[PDB]
């Protein structure tokens, strides 16, 4: 066999490259930044009808000022959760204040290379982590398993990734509403989904200034999705 | 923890106008006041620093061989070792505060208390005081032990606050330094007559002087003490 | 210690050591859970190539994590055990500290930790395990069943199957389960769990068993004679 | 030392 | 830097041989033949001494071990495996026996222990077998006397008389015709010194033979007088003069 | 001088607000009550440090099962990380009389004693600190489970000032908390020096001071 | 070819490949230049953005008030680097009351990456770092590569079609190296030396990145409008 | 480094097999037959020595079974050096077990416990697996008599009669044929008997390639024996039962 | 057997105004009855406009000033230069103190700034970590003599409106910068003249949004 941490003659980690292979595969999340909130939405993909959507949670809080959407094998982001959470907690603990969206990120981004022969492999698992603080308001940040961590206005990962991101590309301005981010975050993930998109395998969610973080109800999700159709047949 | 066995007695400082004066007599005096002199505790580190320590002997010779260490280390893969990358004496002092304050908290303290006398590298004087417990203080003058009570009043007539220093001269301040050595023979048990003093200067540089001895003493007046009150023969 | 990383990534993105461990699950003997509107069944099939066996005493493919939650499993049979003792142990350190028995959902997704930390672990393989867990949490009548799996994702699910010919019985729940209505008592959840068996097992003699689930720790194993009236039934109704 | 109803 | 082998340099083959235990077993078979033979009062245990070069002294090196008073070992392999296998051994009889009941271990349970030594060799991380077989002769109260095989496998197993090595395969057969039940010490000594003839090619005398019995106690050996119970030890290795005396009775 | 009581309107809490060194009073302005979440209240008696530091450790550890578990922490499950924390401390010299007050659906009002010997005790009635005796006495006299929220507040007010007037080691100002199923609500801070003559002139009570 | 394996295996030329591979990191890296005169150290670097809609990667990081490095290929082994830079120069501080030299600086970036060269498991660090600093000696700037190699230079560049702004410097050496107690003109240098290794794209307000250290000027950033002046 | 040399003794196959435990199956299917045979008053072990020697000493020999407790026995099948270890740790348990809460371990705890040390062998540690198949013969006050089998995997299964080692496909069979559930101790003792004498790769059946044992109520008033048979006691229960 | 703690006597004072904040120290260190230094500084600008000073065991606080000096470096590395506010100052202070809770520090810490709201801001600390937000608070050998002094003239206590049977009391207000430095001045020329440990000198560090400024005042030095 070979090392785990063994660099390519290009100059790159091949465990790390390979988890983004995987990543690929994964089920697709896509965030929008606005100056009134920061939306964020992903493709549950069920692989059974039997299977009860609503317990595939692939949107999870970290605190009430930060989000977090995730693709790829979605286990492997369980202990990343855990340590962001336990990061953003102890902060309070330490300072009595929130912890900047990117200091937690960069937390998270700490783990990422903590393998060899530490764990045995990098993480299989992309993180959108969406955010409000003080200093650099409403921020969305895309976390790989190489360390690395870029800020976005709007950023998709996942298997419909390369075809979702030339969209917003187009789509994105920097006086977008949240409505309508909202709606083109549905718009999108209808395009790039293989199933017919429904509220039942898609969610919303959304961080702002005064309500914090909120995973959107399926009932609020199918009022969207009926806005968002009705819009397209206008024009 | 542990308990001193043989020890040096107090060491004596001032600055003047131009530097700073350091002296300490040659004793290792032992529990019960018996003495073993033949102990230099002035250290010269490098040719702008001289560290005066008191206290256990065998904590002094510890701390001797650690600025010996110290001044190998600074020179290693450094070409302005005896330029503008030399040891300072504030550099010096804060290895050894650092040391006499994390020995402490280990509950292991070195059983000494240290005066760094220096000249720094833009002339500015330095004098600053550690002992076992890691405290720490500067000023004109500084001494430890009896001197702090016997020595510093004497020093402080001369440079009672910073705008005498410039007023100081050396002549002034080493006469200082050496009467007041002579006041410490008459009323400390364990000093001796023998003493070393360092003068470090910005203009003149580094003056080890070794072997000095107490001079001008006044004993010619215990002739006429007779008893203890009534007794007249 | 032995360091070495047996699960690690290959160049189109596949864990083949996590990959392989549910090809060990996919050999395992068939695993089904059913559940009702007041009550989850767990159905296991037994390979008959196996005479001579002592009943009483060879390890059920159902075993109590606690008096109210239960886990059935296809796969390594000596794998099933570590993550059972470690569930067991976890349900006892649950209620010392919270002063509550786990949730379902608490007890799968603990279980589904210990499975992923195996995946990227240096010195370890996978569990050749899938699990389905059942229960009801503590003063609640809405039943729970959950699926884990080597990888370390866990899911809820209104019916489910996992190892050899799962394919087959999970075609057949796919369009005989109602979500709208799903078994309204336990003999037809019961039914459906045996039916689904019996598309896949061989004959209904000492090869199927069945362990129904109710709230407040009301669990009960079927004897041979109990299932047996089951197949009986189901064999008459079919022949039309 | 400290504080200390 | 460490040791990074923590992993078996010994694993099952598709066949289901354990590959560096049957090698540790050829080399056991390209080693110099040893023998053992129980009698009714004693047991002997014999080898060749294969001198490297005549210039050595074949004294120094001694394929024949005292391992306790009561308990001696001889073998057939690679001598450096041997030598450190006998330390090993006096050792373990002390730190997990003698310290602990007072009285040296029966033959039967060092044999057990050296056992033990030989299977985690076989089953440990970054080692390889040991390539020895060792014959054990030893008695006790309860169990009189007795002959041990050990093998690099770490199995083993007792025997009325048996040979390992070069020419084992001969002089198992040769012994197989001369043994009863009846036989004597010195008559087991004859049949030793018989039986080691054959696989000797080269000189046979006192100073190219090695042999020690297992039989009555030695008061003489003892080392000291006073402590009745203190009889002595019941193995002693013959002398080179002792060999020649039964060489021209032969 | 802390005490927290159960009855029909909910729980009632009432703390002073001194801290000393000895006989050194070193301050009268003392926040003796941590409000952790909005169901859940802890009160603080001892070394300032350690009930100050612990509680607000406590208030961190119980929003991380918030967000493990999707729901509010117990206060069963609340009061015995603390306890369980303060027993592996056990022999080391902390010094801590505690009281874990809150509303959940599943429990209803509950209080929980907890100290640094490592009792952990469920109770309709507590008073904690120097001061407690004092307390007690005013509440165990006057304490009916079917009092009013007014009477009730007013009761906890009460023993607070009995305690702060015959305790030296008690006084400055009293904080009142009350506890209901839509969470705890502040009912002010009450200088013992008004609040003393006030009470005497309406209650008509003290009898034993000049004035 | 069979000897790539691993940073404990030699090549029959007497290569390590693994070191050589974690070099070929840095030339995909983007540009970054550092240049210096007697008074003060300036660092220049290009910023690399994912796309339109993502941010500008981080260049340059502060390790003191008196000394900051810019990093060019794995920017987490940078942040790694940087923080233990950091804690080197925070030791000097506390425990001498004296900032650590630039020089000792490298010596221990050099010894840190070349235990990463001789240990079987680990691997070669996969950045290279530009150290500017202004010590007790004046002004300096480092070249860090992964091979342990320090090297002090008036000035330099690495990255992808670092080649460009390194010929610059050759012959403007004599002009910038004088320019004394004044930074902008310094900076300007810098920026002009940096535009050799551009291709098809041009130096924007959020593209370009600029850090200064000298005589009384504390190691600072500029980024966004700050750099507007100098494009 | 060292990678090149480990043969990653703990990973599946492509099929989702464990390689070593395969192999050392295959090493065990080698090994001398072992017969456990459950009566309603008492269970058989039998095993057959793996090709005797003239000279070997029969009666102070101990290869195939061993003693756990004054309760349980094991019948051998496979590496006699492994045995030992999980014997000796197995002893340790069950007087830990006996220490903690002053009652004989039940049969299946002990069973279960050294088939837990097996598993952890093929799942971390890098090492080779116990190259060792148990037939395990104990009595408890819950259970009553007991047969239990363990393998190299870590998987226990409970069994009223079953065999291990050399030819289980055809001695399974007999058994399958002849067993039945009212059947006496003396009944099954003759049943191991001339299942191994069926079975055997030698010639014919004799007393010293053979090792016996029992464990009966026989002794008076609810309490349990263990009779490791002797030599004599062999040639004896062989010469009765008609085999030679 | 060997003491680790010792006392260096000295007491500080901090007074917090509306937009404004003092903290203020004597500069004379002291062993027993024998005089180190007539100015050794115990007052400390540590950045991001926050006044510090650890007083009691001089070693404890010359190592706490330096720990808190070097988290308020590492905030600004790890939060991308971000101000570190007054009150997340003090839970860092707490946990600092805390972390030593069985060998603690025999210091008593104020520091002083301005709050988010860029109101006058006073922290006081115990030795292992209880800490309280506070208008007024002295600390040290003389707290005892200056602290009821502050009750009286500061927030006004005891005194009420003449003529009102005291009935009404003296309103609370803010004083300015000018009228809380003569509190301060009166505070330790009386500590001076009554309590041995004080004198030589008095160091106050003004904060307001502008910065940190300096005032030194002569004391007795018997
Ligand atoms: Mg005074």
């Amino acid at each position: 066999d070979r090392g785990v941490s063994t660099f390519s003659p290009e100059g790159r980690l091949f465990q790390v490259e390979y988890s983004l292979e995987a990543i690929k595969l994964g089920s697709t999340a896509i965030g929008i930044a606005t100056k009134e909130g920061v939306v964020l939405g992903v493709e549950k993909r069920a692989t059974s009808p039997l299977l009860e959507s609503d317990s595939i949670e692939k949107i999870v809080e970290i605190d009430r000022h930060i989000g977090c959407a995730m693709s790829g094998l979605t286990a492997d982001a369980r202990s990343m959760i855990e340590h962001a959470r336990t990061a953003a907690v102890t902060h309070n603990l330490y300072y009595d204040e929130d912890i900047n969206v990117e200091s937690l990120t960069q937390s998270v981004c700490d783990l990422a290379l903590r393998f060899g022969e530490l764990m045995s492999r990098p993480f299989g698992v992309a993180l959108l982590i969406a955010g409000h603080d003080a200093d650099d308001g409403y921020q969305l940040f895309h976390a790989e398993p190489s360390g690395t961590f870029y800020r976005y206005n709007a950023k998709a990962i996942g298997s419909g990734s390369e075809g979702a991101q030339a969209e917003l590309l187009n789509e994105w301005h920097s006086s977008l509403t949240l409505k309508e981010a909202e709606l083109l975050v549905l718009k999108i993930l209808k395009q790039v989904m293989e199933e017919k998109l429904d509220e039942n395998n898609a969610q919303l969610s959304c961080i702002t200034k005064q309500d914090g973080f909120k995973i959107y109800d399926n009932e609020k999700t199918a009022e969207l999705i009926k806005e968002l159709k009705e819009k397209e047949a206008a024009e | 923890t542990q308990q001193p066995i043989v020890t040096g007695t107090s060491v004596i400082s001032m600055k003047y106008d131009n530097g700073v004066i350091i002296a300490a007599d040659n004793l290792g005096s032992y529990g019960s006041l018996l003495r073993f002199n033949g102990v230099e505790r002035l250290i010269p580190v490098g040719d702008n620093t001289v560290v005066g320590i008191s206290g256990d002997i065998s904590d002094m010779q510890h701390i001797e061989r650690l600025l010996k260490d110290l001044v190998t280390e600074n020179a290693y893969d450094n070409p302005l070792a005896d330029a503008e990358e030399a040891l300072e004496p504030s550099y010096i002092f804060e290895y050894l505060a650092t040391v006499m304050y994390q020995r402490r908290s280990k509950m292991n303290p070195l059983w000494n208390a240290i005066i760094v006398a220096g000249v720094q590298s833009n002339g500015d004087q330095f004098l600053r005081y550690v002992n076992l417990l890691g405290v720490t203080y500067s000023s004109p003058t500084l001494a430890t032990g009896f001197g702090a009570h016997m020595a510093n009043p004497l020093l402080r007539k001369v440079v009672d606050r910073e705008s005498d220093i410039p007023k100081t001269t050396v002549q002034v301040a080493e006469e200082a330094i050496v009467n007041a050595m002579r006041v410490l023979y008459y009323r400390d048990a364990r000093s001796s007559r023998n003493f070393s003093l360092a003068i470090i200067d910005k203009n003149t540089g580094l003056t080890f002087k070794k072997n000095l001895q107490v001079e001008n003493m006044k004993w010619d007046f215990a002739k006429d003490i007779k008893g203890y009150g009534t007794q007249k023969i | 210690g032995y360091d070495r990383a047996l699960s690690i990534f290959s160049p189109d993105g596949h864990i083949f050591q996590v990959e392989y461990a549910l090809e060990a699950v996919k050999r395992g003997t068939c695993a089904v859970g059913v559940k009702g509107k007041n009550c989850v069944v767990l159905g296991c099939e037994r390979r008959s190539t196996l005479k001579l066996q002592d009943t009483r005493i060879t390890p059920s493919k159902v075993s109590k994590i606690d008096s109210h939650v239960v886990l059935s499993f296809s796969g390594l049979n000596a794998d099933s055990r570590i993550l059972i003792e470690k569930a067991r142990v976890e349900a006892q350190s649950h209620r010392l500290t919270l002063e509550d028995p786990v949730t379902v959902e608490y007890l799968t997704r603990y279980v589904a930790g210990v499975q992923q930390r195996y995946t990227q672990s240096g010195g370890v393989r996978p569990f050749g395990v899938s699990t389905l867990i059942a229960g009801f949490d503590p003063r609640d009548d809405e039943p729970k069943l959950y699926q884990t799996e080597p990888s370390g994702i866990y899911s809820s699910w209104s019916a489910q199957t996992i190892g050899r010919n799962s394919k087959t019985v999970r075609e057949f729940l796919e369009k005989n389960y109602d979500r709208k209505e799903p078994p309204a008592t336990v003999e037809e959840c019961v039914k459906l769990t045996v039916r689904s068996l019996l598309e896949v097992v061989q004959t209904g003699a000492k090869n199927i068993e069945i362990t129904v689930v109710k709230p407040d720790s009301d669990i009960v194993a079927l004897s041979s004679e109990e299932i047996n009236q089951y197949v009986t039934q189901i064999e008459q109704e079919k022949q039309e | 030392x400290f504080l200390f109803x | 830097m460490t040791d990074r082998y923590s992993f078996s340099l010994t694993t099952f083959s598709p066949s289901g041989k354990l590959g560096q235990i049957d090698y540790a077993l050829t080399a056991v078979k390209q080693g110099v033949t040893s023998l053992g033979i129980k009698a009714t009062n004693g047991v002997v245990i014999a080898t060749e001494k294969k001198s490297s070069s005549p210039l050595a002294m074949s004294e120094t090196l001694s394929k024949v071990s005292l391992l306790t008073p009561d308990i001696g070992a001889v073998y057939s392999g690679m001598g450096p495996d041997y030598r450190v296998l006998v330390d090993k051994s006096r050792k373990v009889a002390h730190t997990s026996y003698k310290r602990i009941y007072g009285e040296y271990p029966p033959t039967k349970l060092l044999v057990s222990e050296v056992a033990k030594i030989m299977q985690e060799a076989t089953q440990s991380g970054g080692v390889r077998p040991f390539g020895v077989s060792l014959l054990i002769a030893g008695h006790d109260e309860f169990n009189g006397f007795s002959l041990y095989q050990v093998d690099p496998s770490g199995s083993y197993f007792p025997w009325k008389a048996t040979a390992i090595g070069k020419g084992s395969v001969a002089a198992k057969t040769f012994l197989e015709k001369r043994w009863n039940d009846e036989l004597e010490l010195e008559d087991a000594i004859h049949i030793a010194l018989l039986t080691l003839k054959e696989s000797v090619e080269g000189e046979f005398n006192g100073d190219t033979i090695e042999l020690a019995i297992i039989g009555d106690e030695n008061p003489d050996l003892l080392g000291y007088t006073g402590i009745p119970t203190d009889k002595g030890p019941r193995f002693r290795k013959l002398t080179s003069q002792e060999i020649n005396d039964r060489l021209e009775a032969l | 001088t802390t005490l927290a009581f159960r009855f029909q309107g909910g729980i009632i809490v009432a703390v002073d607000s001194r801290a000393t060194a000895g006989n050194w009073v070193a301050s009268q302005t003392v926040k003796k009550v941590i409000e952790i979440n909005p169901f859940l209240l802890g009160t603080m008696a001892g070394g300032a440090a350690d009930c100050q530091f612990w509680e607000t450790w406590l208030g961190s550890q119980c929003r991380l099962h918030e967000l493990r578990e999707k729901e509010r922490i117990s206060v069963a499950a609340a009061s015995k990380i603390l306890s369980n924390l303060v027993y592996q401390y056990k022999g080391a010299g902390l010094s801590m009389g505690t009281m874990i007050c809150g509303y959940t659906r599943k429990e209803g009002p509950t209080i929980y004693y907890v100290d640094s010997d490592g009792t952990r005790l469920k109770g309709d009635i507590f008073c904690v600190g120097s001061g407690q005796t004092f307390a007690y006495g005013v509440l165990d006299s006057n304490y009916k489970w079917d009092l009013s929220v007014e009477d009730a507040l007013y009761l906890g007010k009460r023993s607070i000032l009995a305690a702060a007037h015959r305790d030296a080691y008690s006084g400055g100002s009293v904080n009142l908390y009350h506890v209901t199923e839509d969470g705890w609500i502040y009912h002010g801070n009450h200088d013992v020096g008004e609040l003393f003559w006030k009470v005497k002139e309406e209650e008509g009570s003290f009898n034993n001071v000049i004035g | 070819n069979n000897y790539d394996g691993d940073t404990v295996t030699f090549s029959p030329t007497g290569r390590l490949f693994q070191v050589e591979y974690a070099l070929e990191a840095i030339k995909q890296g983007s540009v970054t230049v550092g240049l210096r005169s007697n008074t003060h150290a300036v660092l220049v670097a290009l910023k690399r953005n994912a796309d339109e809609l993502s941010s500008y990667q981080k260049k340059i990081i502060k390790c003191d008030e008196h000394m900051g490095l810019s990093l060019a290929g794995l920017a987490p082994d940078a942040r790694v680097l940087s923080n233990y830079l950091r804690q080197q120069c925070n030791y000097s501080s506390l425990v001498f009351n004296r900032k650590l030299a630039v020089e000792r600086a490298g010596h221990l970036l050099c010894d840190k990456a070349q235990k990463n060269t001789q240990s079987y498991g680990g691997r070669p660090y996969g950045v290279g770092l530009l150290i500017i600093g202004y010590d007790k000696s004046g002004a300096h700037l480092l070249e860090f590569q992964p091979s342990g190699n320090v090297t002090e230079l008036y000035g330099t560049a690495i990255g992808a079609r670092s080649q460009g702004a390194k010929t610059y410097l050759e012959r403007t050496l004599d002009t910038f190296i004088k320019i004394d107690g004044n930074p902008d003109e310094l900076i300007k240098a810098g920026v002009e030396a940096i535009s050799q290794s551009l291709r098809d794209e041009s130096l924007t307000v959020d593209n370009l990145s600029i850090a200064i250290v000298g005589k009384d000027t504390p190691f600072t950033i500029y980024d966004g409008e700050a750099v507007a002046k100098y494009i | 480094g060292s990678r090149r040399y480990d043969s990653r003794t703990t990973i599946f196959s492509p099929e989702g097999r464990l390689y070593q435990v395969e192999y050392a199956l295959e090493s065990i299917s080698h090994a001398g037959t072992a017969i456990g045979i459950m009566a309603s008053d008492g269970i058989v072990l039998a095993a057959e020595r793996k090709v005797t020697s003239t000279l070997l000493e029969q009666d102070t020999s101990t290869e195939k079974l061993y003693k756990l407790n004054d309760k349980i026995a094991v019948a051998v099948a496979g590496l006699t050096a492994d045995a030992e270890i999980l014997i000796n740790t197995a002893r340790i348990h069950a007087q830990n077990y006996l220490k903690t809460y002053n009652e004989d371990i039940p049969v299946e705890i002990l069973v279960r416990r050294l088939s837990d040390i097996k598993q952890g062998y093929t799942q971390h540690g890098g090492l080779r697996p116990f190259g060792v198949s148990f037939i395990y013969a104990g009595y408890d006050d819950r259970y009553g008599y007991q047969l239990y089998t363990s393998n190299p995997s870590g998987n226990y299964t409970g069994w009223k009669a079953i065999s291990v080692g050399a030819n289980t496909s055809a001695a399974q069979t007999l058994l399958q044929m002849d067993y039945k559930d009212d059947m006496k101790v003396d009944d099954a003792i003759e049943l191991a008997l001339k299942t191994l004498s069926k079975t055997t790769d030698s010639s014919a059946l004799t007393y010293d390639r053979l090792e016996f044992a029992t464990i009966r109520k026989g002794a008076n008033d609810g309490e349990v024996y263990q009779k490791i048979f002797k030599p004599q006691e062999i040639k004896d229960i062989l010469v009765k039962t008609g085999i030679t | 057997q060997f003491n680790p703690y010792g006392d260096n006597g000295g007491t500080i004072l901090g007074i917090a105004g509306e937009d404004f904040a003092v903290l203020a120290g004597d500069t004379r260190n002291i062993t027993d009855y024998s005089i180190n230094s007539r100015y050794e500084p115990k007052v400390f600008d540590c950045g991001d406009n926050i006044v510090m000073s650890a007083n009691g065991f001089a070693a404890d606080g010359d190592a706490l000033v330096k720990r808190f000096k070097n988290s308020v470096k590492w905030y600004h590395f790890d939060h991308n230069d971000k101000k570190l506010s007054i009150n997340s100052a003090a839970r860092n202070i707490q946990h600092l103190l805390y972390g030593k809770r069985f060998f603690p520090y025999y210091v008593h810490t104020i520091i002083a700034g301005l709050d988010e709201d860029g109101k006058g801001a006073v922290y006081s600390f115990d030795p292992v970590g209880s800490y309280e937000r506070e208008q007024c608070r002295a600390g040290g050998a003389a707290a005892s003599l200056i602290m009821p002094f502050l009750d009286n003239q500061v927030n006004f206590k005891n005194q009420y409106e003449p003529g009102t049977n005291g009935k009404v009391k003296k309103p609370l207000k803010y004083l300015s910068v000018e009228e809380v430095i003569k509190l301060v001045r009166d505070s330790f020329t009386s500590a001076t003249e009554r309590h041995i440990q004080v004198g030589d000198g008095l160091e106050i560090l003004i904060v307001t949004k502008d910065g940190v400024r300096k005032e030194f005042y002569e004391l007795k030095r018997d």
